[PDB]
């Protein structure tokens, strides 16, 4: 049952201009609030922002922001708080605060892999990384094969745009790619 | 642990 989901949200200008960050937040809120009670008591969440002007994380890497540390239990209170943190970030950065031309997706991915591996150690827990981005070509990464050996975390990529990422996906087991258009069912 | 860390220093 137990599971760990780490969210990575791309906050590049195209993500921030086309409401993809907004949409991602809305979706995270729906999903987290919709967890079963049993589930909240066994699972973990965390959130990292990639391509981000804020640099704060365990490895003190540029342009990666661990906006939510590993969190359990995933209670309603905890969820509302997490979503508020994402909301502040948007409100505070909706007026374009120096995120042009940033590429830190691979560094973010590696920080997460290191944070995860430290976090969980020898625990029997499903580990997962969910990635919200509209650029599957921006993943500065043969290298893939090193991850394919190191990462025991499956990767769910969410393409928010109407390759390196594809390669990495097929490399790691149980990985997948979805459109935003197929996350929930629109009613018509 | 070690491989990941050098691979990240490589990227910084």
């Amino acid at each position: 049952s137990s599971e760990s989901t780490t969210f990575i949200v791309d906050v590049s200008p195209s993500m921030m201009k086309n409401n993809n960050v907004s949409k991602s937040m809305a979706y995270l809120e729906y999903t987290l609030l919709n967890k079963s009670k049993k589930s909240r008591k066994t699972d973990w969440i965390s959130c990292y922002l990639a391509n981000c002007p804020v640099s704060e994380n365990s490895q003190e890497i540029p342009n990666v922001f661990q906006i939510q540390s590993f969190l359990a239990p995933v209670t309603t209170t905890a969820t509302i708080g997490f979503i508020k943190r994402l909301k502040q970030y948007c409100d505070q950065h909706s007026h374009d605060s120096s995120n042009e031309g940033l590429q830190s997706m691979i560094q973010c991915l590696l920080v997460v892999s290191l944070d995860i591996k430290q976090q969980f150690q020898a625990r029997k827990i499903l580990k997962q990384i969910v990635v919200f981005t509209d650029n599957l070509d921006d993943l500065d990464i043969e290298e893939i094969d090193l991850l394919t050996e190191e990462l025991s975390t499956r990767i769910i990529l969410i393409d928010c745009g109407k390759s390196n990422w594809l390669k990495l996906v097929e490399a790691i087991p149980n990985s997948r790619i979805y459109n935003m258009n197929e996350l929930l069912v629109e009613i018509t | 642990n070690s491989k990941l860390l050098s691979l990240l220093r490589s990227k910084t």
